[PDB]
């Protein structure tokens, strides 16, 4: 889950 | 039920990916993020399709970071609820890993919520190693874990 | 040739004001940067007045805009 | 001019996957584009009203405030302040109180005084947090969004105003000091309001004392912190009197700050409930009480041990900053009294006692030797400040900084070795400063390795070689360094007895865990990567990559690791029974070594709480219990952070  | 893994071919498959990711993933992704990942690296995106529908989606990226090692990245992974525990996601990650290693990748990284035990078990079985702990890294609030798979 | 003319006109439409005025108002102005076949428009240094906000890069989607205007 | 009709038709004739960027914008500036349609992306989406437009409207109360309304407002302001201290944004959490936007317009003395006190507390906390700079990207949001926080009135005047408000309520409390139920409720409400005002004053005074430049005022806050216990007891007992919320209480506008929200994705902080407000303040007060004792330590090693023990508690962001600031009130002066170079010299003299620092040696009055040792101490002053700053961070981000500090510590080790060699040549005292630096390096490496267990970064199959590095190599080197340090102290003549005992216990427990894991693998009870291809050599090399920077002790590669940890070296090779017996013996040795240690502190009690149950399991499993089972064992880390309980 690409996270900031 | 025969499960077929087909690589990404054209933008007509984008609505299939967006539906699977949104209904499964928690963080919010705009359509331009999917467009970036698909267009820049179309060779690393694979789908799991049965009949005339879509039940799986893996979206990945590969780019050199800090000019030290070519690092691969698994950006999105989703399997439909009715079709989980059939090994679809494991095979998707295996195909992505094989594509990355054919692309001369040195390491593969990804993040996931610590509460999501299924993905942690899958990655530990596949051989991933927990590398860093990130507190409140997501929007929901769940602490994120950075898993790595060192190839060289 | 019609497709080429339309593409040239759209390319010339860049670097302008291109006020958005989405379906909820918000009177976005910004500057036009890119578009797609879904008619969604991405902006830059865009302000948002309810009914200034200095958003970074708005991505007003196709099925949320009413009528755009360029000064 | 409107061009929507001419724009939609043109856009509908694209290539189905073609963009319109000209030459300098591809997909990356297009990343992080705020899609102004989704609820989770666009930050901005009865009637929104600020304080100025609410005073005239009448929906706000700025005069003749009822006691329950005051109690509710104060309690919810406390909840918002705690939520901000927990890491949430200032504007969306604490400034939802319309009263603290401008306390000048407030006319009620109690509400105005409390608002000024809250603003002063926020200002002091923000200043202390920013000065220490021990907060990461997301552990604190010190941005004030351009607001002004009680910069006009002096802090002493605010404290005096709070004292006057408390004095004007003590008379009311005593006036009703006594069967009428209404007067009883009024007296209870007045007592609650007085308790809240007094606790606000106490906390503000504690922070003010921590903001003073004199270390004397720090110790004076202990009495007020003690008073805070009774104040919080009263504040928690009288909690069902204030006006409850309607989430939205009468006085607060949750969405009054919409033009000041950041343009990025929103996080939507959730203010805590009133029930948990009292507990958090009690924990914070206890933490500040623990912090206030750091001004009594006189040597560097005790200071470092105190910092480690405090950080092991997982404290809040504010308390760590307070500890850092009270340790280093200036950029170069510790506690504001002693220069750090003198502290490092005292630590060296107390730990190893080199001849150069000894007054009875000819090297104390020498010009060249004094300059050389001063240069070494000056070079050493920086890495220790960096190490303490690293200890000031949170648990997750300590590991990376500890791994990175090893480069500077290895450079310092090389410089110390060169200095000691030159001094010994001049004198004619060998490896004294080298021994000190080696001890600090080994302590850093040990804590770095254990932080992996503390943060659950180690998999089931990774335990067996992580514990080996701790047991056979690192702690073995540490024991030699401590023995050399203790020996040199007596040779030039026990403060290090407790550290030696603790190190022995830790080494014994680590060896027992390593043997248990090796036996578990031999039996077949440990799950390994079943597929793909991830060589254990690469995993080992990347796990122990940060240790490559240091030179003493030399790093151990995978090829050398197998030879040292191979069980085939013993003839005949030991079966799992033997490894179980060895683990039981190690656990028994650790238990005996701890039980023989006088005055067991809190750290010993927890370690005893894991050695005892695991020893019984090891002996029981040594008899062949569940030998045929292939299920993996369950490790519980609740008892101790670094050493789990082997549960079958
Ligand atoms: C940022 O993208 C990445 S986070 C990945 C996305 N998480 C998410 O919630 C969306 C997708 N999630 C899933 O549905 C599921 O987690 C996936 C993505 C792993 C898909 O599941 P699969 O069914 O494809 O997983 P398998 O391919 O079956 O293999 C999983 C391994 O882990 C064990 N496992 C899986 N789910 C489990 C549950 N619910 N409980 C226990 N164990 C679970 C599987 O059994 C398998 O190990 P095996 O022993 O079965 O081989």
């Amino acid at each position: 889950m690409l996270g900031p | 039920r025969t499960i077929r893994y087909v690589r990404y071919e054209s933008e007509l498959q984008m609505p299939d990916i967006m539906r699977l990711i949104t209904k499964d993933l928690s963080e919010p992704y705009s359509i331009y993020t999917y467009r970036y990942f698909i267009h820049n690296w179309p060779q690393l995106c694979f789908l799991a399709m049965v009949g005339e529908e879509c039940v799986g989606a893996i979206v990945c990226k590969l780019d050199m970071h800090k000019k030290m090692f070519r690092r691969g990245y698994i950006a999105m992974l989703a399997v439909d609820s009715k079709y989980r525990r059939n090994g679809i996601g494991t095979n998707l990650v295996k195909k992505a890993i094989y594509a990355m290693v054919e692309g001369d990748c040195d390491e593969v990284v990804l993040e996931t919520e610590i509460t999501n035990k299924s993905a942690l078990k899958l990655y530990e079985n596949l051989g991933f190693v927990r590398d860093k702990r990130l507190f409140r890294y997501y929007l929901n609030g769940v602490d994120a874990l950075r898993l790595k798979l060192w190839l060289r | 040739s019609a497709a080429e003319r339309a593409r040239q006109q759209l390319e010339a439409l860049l670097n302008k004001t291109m006020r958005i005025r989405m379906t909820d108002g918000r009177t976005l102005v910004g500057c036009f940067l890119c578009t797609d076949r879904d008619c969604n428009v991405i902006l830059g240094s865009a302000q948002e007045f309810l009914k200034p906000r200095v958003l970074g890069l708005a991505m007003v989607p196709g099925h949320h805009i009413v009528s755009i205007e360029v000064q | 001019v409107d061009i929507t009709q001419d724009f939609e038709e043109a856009c509908r004739e694209l290539k189905l996957g073609e963009l319109l960027h000209d030459k300098l914008f591809g997909l990356f500036e297009a990343m992080s584009a705020i899609e102004m349609m989704d609820p989770k992306m666009d930050a901005g989406m009865r009637k929104v009203l600020n304080f100025e437009q609410a005073i005239k409207d009448g929906t706000i109360k700025i005069k003749d405030l009822t006691l329950p309304e005051l109690i509710g407002i104060m309690d919810t302001c406390f909840c918002c302040l705690i939520t901000w201290l927990e890491g949430h944004s200032l504007a969306q959490t604490v400034f939802t109180c319309l009263y603290i936007h401008n306390p000048d317009f407030i006319e009620d003395p109690a509400m105005k005084a409390f608002a000024l006190g809250i603003l002063k507390i926020c200002d002091i906390a923000r200043e202390k947090v920013n000065k220490a700079a021990v907060f990461e990207e997301e552990d604190f949001q010190s941005m004030t969004y351009g607001f002004k926080m009680a910069n006009s009135v002096t802090d002493l005047r605010v404290t005096g105003m709070l004292k006057d408000v408390e004095d004007d309520m003590q008379r009311r409390v005593k006036s009703t000091r006594s069967r009428d139920p209404e007067v009883e409720l009024e007296h209870q409400q007045c007592l609650a309001v007085f308790s809240r005002v007094k606790f606000t004053r106490v906390l503000l005074t504690v922070l003010i004392a921590f903001t003073k430049k004199e270390t004397s005022a720090v110790a004076e806050a202990q009495k007020l912190m003690v008073q805070a216990a009774d104040l919080l007891s009263a504040i928690h007992n009288s909690l069902h009197h204030g006006i409850q919320a309607q989430n939205i209480m009468m006085g607060f506008e949750p969405l009054v700050n919409q033009r000041l929200l950041p343009p990025t994705f929103p996080r939507y902080a959730k203010i805590i409930k009133r029930e948990e407000m009292v507990n958090y303040f009690a924990r914070l007060i206890d933490r500040i009480k623990t912090v206030c004792e750091v001004v009594n330590l006189t040597n560097l090693h005790c200071i470092l041990d105190f910092f480690c023990e405090f950080s092991e508690q997982s404290p809040c962001v504010l308390s760590r900053s307070l500890l850092q600031t009270t340790f280093l009130v200036d950029n170069k002066k510790v506690f504001g009294t002693h220069l750090m170079q003198d502290m490092v010299k005292d630590a060296l003299r107390s730990f190893v006692s080199p001849p150069v620092l000894s007054p009875k040696c000819y090297l104390y009055n020498n010009h060249q030797a004094k300059d050389c040792i001063d240069s070494f101490v000056t070079h050493c002053v920086r890495p220790f400040c960096s190490l303490i700053q690293i200890h000031g961070h949170n648990r997750a981000r300590q590991r990376d900084k500890l791994g990175h500090i090893l480069e500077e510590f290895a450079t310092l080790q090389d410089e110390a070795e060169k200095v000691d060699a030159a001094l010994h040549t001049m004198l004619l005292h060998l490896a004294c400063l080298g021994t000190w630096v080696l001890y600090h390096n080994l302590r850093i490496m040990i804590q770095y390795l254990l932080s992996g267990f503390e943060l659950e970064l180690y998999s089931m199959h990774e335990y067996y070689y992580i514990y080996w590095y701790l047991s056979e190599f690192l702690y073995a080197w540490l024991m030699s360094t401590l023995s050399r340090a203790d020996g040199s102290q007596m040779a030039e003549e026990r403060p290090l007895s407790r550290e030696i005992t603790m190190s022995q216990a830790y080494q014994n427990m680590c060896a027992g865990m390593f043997k248990t894991m090796v036996a578990f693998d031999m039996d077949g009870k440990v799950r390994k990567p079943k597929f793909e291809l991830d060589s254990e050599q690469v995993r080992y090399e990347h796990r122990f990559a940060p240790f490559n920077s240091v030179m003493t002790p030399p790093p151990v590669h995978y090829l050398q690791f197998k030879e040292m940890s191979d069980l085939n070296k013993y003839s005949p090779p030991p079966q799992s029974p033997e490894l179980y017996v060895a683990a039981s013996k190690h656990f028994q040795q650790a238990k005996m070594i701890l039980e023989n240690i006088p005055n067991p502190d809190h750290e010993v009690n927890r370690i005893l709480k894991v050695a005892k149950p695991n020893f019984v399991v090891m002996k029981l499993l040594a008899g062949g219990h569940k030998k045929e089972s292939k299920v993996p064992p369950e490790f519980d880390f609740s008892a101790h952070k670094y050493f789990p309980v082997v549960k079958l």
